RNA sequence: GGCUAAUCCCCCAUGUGGACCCGCCCCUUGGGGUGUGUCCAAAGGGCUUUGCCCGCUUCCGGAUGGGCCCGCGUCCCAUCAGCUAGUUGGUGGGGUAAUGGCCCACCAAGGCGACGACGGGUAGCCGGUCUGAGAGGAUGGCCGGCCACAGGGGCACUGAGACACGGGCCCCACUCCUACGGGAGGCAGCAGUUAGGAAUCUUCCGCAAUGGGCGCAAGCCUGACGGAGCGACGCCGCUUGGAGGAAGAAGCCCUUCGGGGUGUAAACUCCUGAACCCGGGACGAAACCCCCGACGAGGGGACUGACGGUACCGGGGUAAUAGCGCCGGCCAACUCCGUGCCAGCAGCCGCGGUAAUACGGAGGGCGCGAGCGUUACCCGGAUUCACUGGGCGUAAAGGGCGUGUAGGCGGCCUGGGGCGUCCCAUGUGAAAGACCACGGCUCAACCGUGGGGGAGCGUGGGAUACGCUCAGGCUAGACG
RNA sequence: UCGU
């Protein structure tokens, strides 16, 4: 039994991408997929779908990097730099629309899961409410 | 205590030429001329590298040494500034330039500003026709800084208003010589001064 | 350690231990002369520091410095100790004050005079 | 507004009277994660109205003795001894940290 | 019983009062129960002298009683002028 | 020395015998109307009630008893002569009680 | 022992009303209405004395103040692990303004604890304060709020209120008077003395102002307070000069012996003019009172200032205190002589054994300046107890191994509830302080007015993604 | 042997 699978998907997510990875395949859950949609609408990975695997309903998530680069080491940059969890079993994270931190001066972003619904932290601001901050990623 | 002692050897130790006092700083005396080097038996000794410390510690010792405030003054002057709103930089370069003995310097009543501070302590100033004998009373925009009536026909105030006529004054004040009156128009901006000082080395030296 | 072993126990704050136990922790504490030894430093010196054992109001009995070119402390040469270990003779914490009570302020000191206690002398 | 905490039946070997058991959870002040804390309230309970595994609502009052100010304002669901046990078991556990001790 | 008097608020020879409500027996500087007022003797603004009169009459209606110096105030700014 | 004001003192004796002396009475009065209701006599158990009742108001008439004191001590006296009287009783003298 | 007045005490009456018992009704813990029975009132005084005033009695309400109760929060040690008999609850009673083992009688055998009982140590708590980027740490003097105490302990009396700092009683310790029987005391009120200590002030002026007590008022009391005194103890302001001019020193004291330094620095020339038994001189103070009016609203009127001859204004007018620490690195400022592991320095690293920028002195220099240093203590730097924000192969740190108790944590889908969580509105969040703005004192410190923010908790409404819970389902974990 |  996993832990915590949303640690779980954001790590193999993490590893998968430092690898280069043309795609990873994580158990599904309608919450996972909530966050993923957040992630593909953000443009941090090309998107991602449903797909069964022995019979089993993952999520084949599809990766996204920069351009093959210089000098030696010609790996490309990421385009998920960062992505760690914030709210964990056993020490959740909760803050009100006012304590919702702003990632990287706008340029990354968080992820709060609102009785709105699953919200970056510029929605989340925007409908003017707060919740579990799930994660972070730039 | 306001420091008294001998001036025209801070120049020399300050490297640049701080006018103090007003005159003589410019004839072939202030000294700046012969022994620009610092003061004492090692003063013209080959110099060592300064410490990052030591350039900021001189650069405001420099910029304080110029206004002839006291260290407990300058200090709550900056510490002013950092609370203001605004870059502190010029802020605070604003207060010093708003202290009336100072602005009594800038429109000529006085050859220097430590003259220029005898003659507030004195009463020969008045600010708005009462008198201020506070040499630190801040000016503030409209304020008018004026010569006494009964101070007006000073030997010292004649040569010295005299010496003003068709003479240029800073663009933030304005002086009527003949009347003896000048307005304190506005604070002056960094671009408005120009002092051999860099006072970003201050803010670092007060954030040691 | 885990949130929950740190809910559980929690960070110990750690107390201070002082250096001079001159008790009442006062800047200064009174006290009386008993032997008034000189001893050898340590490490890498050698000198014959002055020493001094003293009674203490505190009901303290400890070995003071007596800092100074030369003095004038007996046996029953009233102090006042101030506080402050010399490096070299492990065992003394504390300094007595030149300038007060029995203790005399050191003569002919010219410069850091504030200190050893001795008045400003009378140039002309 | 008189207070009005719910909880379960734990005692009822009073005369009247019946050991209430609340639960409370909150973040923690400093280290955040959500942490179950409880007191057991000595209701007052006239016609031996409620017995163990009773799930009620106390309600403040005016002191009905020392160490008694809340009166049984209502069950909310009945029976279930998984909290009275529950309560038991800590207090059973208690029955060893010392210097002999049991086995559980 | 309930008054309606000063309370000192100044500094040393700069005395500025606040007309204020407060049971008898509290210190006199003490824990108000409401301002209604101040006053600057010795004027050293235009704005020596100020009386929510609405409120003040709300106290004396209730059993509020005015200090002698405090009903003077309270007067020099219609409390009571029913004209 | 001399704080003329131990005249307080002085006083607060005097008081105090007052009191002192108009409790008696009703604790006294209250006693015998109880004991007669006891014993069933019911037209004196009454007769004395009511002078007991009287003493009570009459103490919080100035401050020896004043306040809910007095109301509780008619309350338990009327109480227990009422009850008391469960022994065949039948209000005779119908004196304070209101049946 | 005797006499005597009253707003002293008591009796009878009147009963608006109110208290109590019983019944009924409405409400819902002892709230409110109602009926019968019972019980309960009072004080007089003053006159511009034939109506006004001060006051008295009962009741309902207001206002202010307070008691008691409850949720949550409040230091260290687990080398304190079990605690408890009025102890937990009950019934009846007592007691109180009132709930209650508050206390008592009787009955029951309970209550509390690892979410830290019990025990030990320490400590008044708070608004705030200091520090910190923040989270946090530390702290609670002055000022405001609450509590507690009044030589130590116990107790009640009188009162609306006390279990009463300048009231009372007893026990104790101590001081004092004593004709030895016995009495008298309580500065943790202002000031002062003494002791202890490194250390903390005048046996001051005034009641003029604000405030308090009593009085119809005049007014009386007020060491509360308003002021002055002493102490760089703190903060702020200010002065010891300004402008012009390089003798130039037996000796202090550098050198290549050419000179370099102190240095425009200079009891030496011109200007202003801190101090200064010199003139004037305050706001704070206009009420209570009196008269007219109607003892109202209004309107006129005597009176009263400690601070103080102070501030401040005007005149005249002297050139008129500078000190302390440091100069090897950290850390701004270097040379000579003396000394020779000595004398000594020293925050840490270190310096002194014959060339010492580190010892002592001198010249010079740096820093700050009516101050400058030292010691002590608090926060910081210290992500060096790490929540923000740390670690454990070899640096300190994986328990010798397992089993499993409490506890912490919990796969995928749906539904209910809506505890956690989130949003809205609202109440609360005193004043002071802090922040912003404007303003008063020549500035500032200081002060005045106004403004903004605000977590936490209460209330009402709402949301349901996640966590929780209840219900159902699945098979990817687990087990068979 | 001690301190460089
Ligand atoms: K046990
Ligand atoms: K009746
Ligand atoms: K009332
Ligand atoms: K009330
Ligand atoms: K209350
Ligand atoms: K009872
Ligand atoms: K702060
Ligand atoms: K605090
Ligand atoms: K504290
Ligand atoms: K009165
Ligand atoms: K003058
Ligand atoms: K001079
Ligand atoms: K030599
Ligand atoms: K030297
Ligand atoms: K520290
Ligand atoms: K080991
Ligand atoms: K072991
Ligand atoms: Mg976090
Ligand atoms: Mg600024
Ligand atoms: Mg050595
Ligand atoms: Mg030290
Ligand atoms: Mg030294
Ligand atoms: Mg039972
Ligand atoms: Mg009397
Ligand atoms: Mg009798
Ligand atoms: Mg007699
Ligand atoms: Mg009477
Ligand atoms: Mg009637
Ligand atoms: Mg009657
Ligand atoms: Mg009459
Ligand atoms: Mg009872
Ligand atoms: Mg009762
Ligand atoms: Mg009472
Ligand atoms: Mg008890
Ligand atoms: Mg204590
Ligand atoms: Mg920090
Ligand atoms: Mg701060
Ligand atoms: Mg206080
Ligand atoms: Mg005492
Ligand atoms: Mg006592
Ligand atoms: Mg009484
Ligand atoms: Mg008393
Ligand atoms: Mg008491
Ligand atoms: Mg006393
Ligand atoms: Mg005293
Ligand atoms: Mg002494
Ligand atoms: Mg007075
Ligand atoms: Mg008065
Ligand atoms: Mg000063
Ligand atoms: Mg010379
Ligand atoms: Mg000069
Ligand atoms: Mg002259
Ligand atoms: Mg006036
Ligand atoms: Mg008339
Ligand atoms: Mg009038
Ligand atoms: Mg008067
Ligand atoms: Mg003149
Ligand atoms: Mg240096
Ligand atoms: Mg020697
Ligand atoms: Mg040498
Ligand atoms: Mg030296
Ligand atoms: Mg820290
Ligand atoms: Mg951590
Ligand atoms: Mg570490
Ligand atoms: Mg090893
Ligand atoms: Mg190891
Ligand atoms: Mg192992
Ligand atoms: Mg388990
Ligand atoms: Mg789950
Ligand atoms: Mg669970
Ligand atoms: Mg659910
Ligand atoms: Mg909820
Ligand atoms: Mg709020
Ligand atoms: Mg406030
Ligand atoms: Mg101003
Ligand atoms: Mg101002
Ligand atoms: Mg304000
Ligand atoms: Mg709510
Ligand atoms: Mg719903
Ligand atoms: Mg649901
Ligand atoms: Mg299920
Ligand atoms: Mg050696
Ligand atoms: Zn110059």
């Amino acid at each position: 039994m996993l832990t915590d699978p949303i640690a779980d998907m954001l790590t193999r997510i993490r590893n998968a991408t430092r690898v280069y990875k043309e795609s990873t395949d994580v158990p599904a859950s309608r919450f996972k997929e909530e966050i993923l949609r957040i992630l593909a609408r953000e443009g941090f990975i090309k998107g991602y779908e449903r797909v069964d695997v022995d019979g089993k309903p993952y999520l084949r998530v599809y990766l996204k990097y920069g351009p093959r680069r210089q000098g030696p080491d010609p790996r490309p940059e990421q385009v998920i730099h960062h992505i760690r969890r914030i709210s964990k079993p056993g020490r959740r994270v909760y803050v009100g629309v006012k304590e919702i931190p702003r990632v990287r001066r706008g340029l990354g972003i968080a992820i709060l899961s609102t009785s709105k619904g699953v919200l970056t932290d510029r929605e989340a601001r925007k409908l003017g409410v707060g919740g579990e901050l799930i994660c972070e990623v730039w | 205590g306001r420091y008294i002692g001998p001036v025209c050897r801070l120049c020399r130790r300050e490297g640049v030429k701080l006018y103090l006092k007003g005159e003589r700083c410019y004839s072939p005396k202030c000294a700046m001329e012969r022994r620009p080097y610092p003061p004492g038996q090692h003063g013209q000794k080959r110099a060592r590298r300064p410490s990052d410390y030591a350039v900021r510690l001189r650069e405001k010792q420099k910029l304080r040494r110029i206004y002839g405030i006291s260290e407990r003054q300058f200090r709550n002057l900056f510490e002013e500034a950092s609370k203001k709103k605004g870059v502190t930089g010029s802020v605070f370069l604003g207060l010093l330039e708003s202290r009336l003995d100072n602005v009594v310097y800038r429109l000529g009543f006085a050859v220097s500003r430590r003259q220029a501070r005898q003659l507030v302590r004195h009463g020969h100033i008045t600010v708005n026709g009462r008198r201020v004998d506070l040499p630190s009373y801040r000016v503030r925009p409209g304020d008018e800084i004026a010569v006494a009536e009964k101070s007006r026909n000073l030997e010292l105030i004649r040569q010295n208003l005299e010496a003003m006529k068709g003479r240029k004054v800073g663009p933030w004040l304005s002086l009527d010589v003949e009347g003896m009156k000048g307005k304190f128009l506005r604070l002056p901006d960094r671009e408005d001064l120009a002092l051999p000082v860099n006072e970003q080395l201050v803010i670092e030296f007060y954030s040691r | 350690p885990t949130i929950n072993q740190l809910v559980r126990k929690g960070r110990e704050k750690v107390r201070k231990k002082s250096k001079v136990p001159a008790l009442k922790g006062a800047p200064f504490r009174r006290g009386v002369c008993t032997v008034v030894r000189t001893v050898t430093p340590k490490k890498p010196n050698s000198a014959l520091r002055k020493v001094a054992k003293v009674r203490l109001t505190s009901g303290y009995e400890v070995t003071a410095y007596i800092p100074g070119e030369g003095h004038n402390l007996q046996e029953h040469s009233v102090v006042l100790i101030r506080g402050g270990r010399v490096k070299d003779l492990p065992g003394v914490r504390y300094h007595i004050v030149r300038g007060v009570y029995d203790a005399a302020g050191v003569k002919d000191r010219k410069k850091s005079r504030s200190k050893y206690g001795t008045k400003k002398p009378k140039e002309a | 507004p008189k207070k009005v905490l719910t909880g379960v039946v734990v005692s009822d070997k009073m005369q009247k009277t019946v050991t209430v058991l609340v639960e409370r959870q909150f973040p923690h002040p400093l280290y955040g994660k959500v942490i179950k804390r409880s007191k057991k309230y000595l209701a007052h309970d006239p016609e031996e109205k409620y017995k163990l595994g009773d799930v009620v609502e106390i309600i403040e009052s005016r002191p009905i003795s020392k160490r008694k100010r809340f009166r049984v304002l209502r069950l909310v669901e009945s029976g279930r001894m998984d909290l009275v046990e529950k309560y038991l078991i800590r207090r059973q556990n208690y029955q060893s940290l010392s210097k002999r001790g049991g086995k559980a | 019983m309930v008054k309606i008097r000063l309370a000192r608020f100044g500094s040393k020879h700069n005395p500025h009062y606040r007309i204020v409500v407060t049971d008898a027996r509290r210190k006199r500087d003490g824990k108000y129960i409401e301002k209604i007022g101040y006053y600057d003797p010795r004027k050293t603004t235009p704005d020596w002298l100020k009386v929510d009169v609405e409120r003040a009459r709300y106290w004396l209606s209730v059993g509020a009683q005015p200090t002698d110096t405090a009903r003077r105030l309270l007067r020099q700014a219609g409390v009571f002028r029913q004209e | 020395r001399n704080l003329s004001a131990l005249k307080r003192h002085r006083q607060s004796l005097k008081r105090r015998l007052r009191n002192k002396a108009k409790k008696s009475a009703i604790k006294t009065l209250s006693k015998k109307a109880v004991q007669l209701a006891q014993e069933g006599k019911a037209e004196e158990a009454l007769k004395i009630m009511r002078k007991a009742e009287s003493l009570i108001d009459k103490a919080a008439k100035g401050s020896t008893l004043h306040k809910n004191a007095a109301a509780r001590r008619k309350s338990r006296l009327m109480r227990k002569v009422r009850q008391l009287l469960e022994a065949a009783g039948a209000p005779l003298i119908g004196g304070g009680l209101s049946a």
